[PDB]
């Protein structure tokens, strides 16, 4: 069926936060 | 409820919050969908308002601990009092 | 302050939900036990 | 000295140290 392999596709703002310049 | 801003430190409620702080003008960047912004330790350092893009700095109302001064009893009975850490503009509201 | 936003055991971790949104009595149970986590995490941290 | 200042990046109150 022709598989693929996602890379880094699939990510998203979980909350609407703000939040600068840290690692969460 | 109108909005007073930087007038006094005043306990609040925009949508969902406890509030409790001082509120100001900010200046921070702050993307469309997004509401609110937490600084560091999950605590609420800005908000914004549903009226505007205005968006609000938040600051604990001040506080600290007092001190005195003394040259000894037997000298004199003149003190000093050292409100520690805290601009001193609000000394006459100070409750303890 | 992590130790603060923890519940400790409590249907909310913030007093004013146990405290207003309870009745007064068992309400005040929940404060107890509340209480007595954040004690022992001040104390831990003094020792140190 | 200037040196060594600059390599060095770095309910609760914090006291200042009584000499600066
Ligand atoms: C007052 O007390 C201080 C120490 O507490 C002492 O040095 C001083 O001599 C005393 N004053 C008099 C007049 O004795
Ligand atoms: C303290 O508060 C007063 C309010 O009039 C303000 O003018 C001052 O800039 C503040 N900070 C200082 C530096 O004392």
């Amino acid at each position: 069926p022709a598989y693929t392999n996602s890379f880094t596709r699939g990510v998203y703002y979980p909350d609407k936060v703000f939040r600068s310049s840290v690692l969460h | 409820s109108t909005n007073l801003v930087k007038n006094k430190c005043v306990n609040f409620n925009f949508n969902g919050l406890t509030g409790t702080g001082v509120l100001t003008e900010s200046n921070k960047k702050f993307l469309p969908f997004q509401q609110f912004g937490r600084d560091i330790a999950d605590t609420t350092d800005a908000v914004r308002d549903p009226q505007t893009l205005e968006i609000l700095d938040i600051t604990p109302c001040s506080f600290g601990g007092v001190s005195v001064i003394t040259p000894g009893t037997n000298t004199s009975n003149q003190v000093a009092v050292l409100y520690q850490d805290v601009n001193c503009t609000e000394v006459p509201v100070a409750i303890h | 302050v992590k130790q603060l936003s923890s519940n400790f055991g409590a249907i909310s971790s913030v007093l004013n939900d146990i405290l207003s949104r309870l009745d007064p009595p068992e309400a005040e149970v929940q404060i107890d036990r509340l209480i007595t986590g954040r004690l022992q995490s001040l104390q831990t941290y003094v020792t140190q | 000295e200037d040196l060594l200042f600059n390599k060095v990046t770095l309910g609760l109150t914090v006291l200042p140290p009584l000499l600066t």
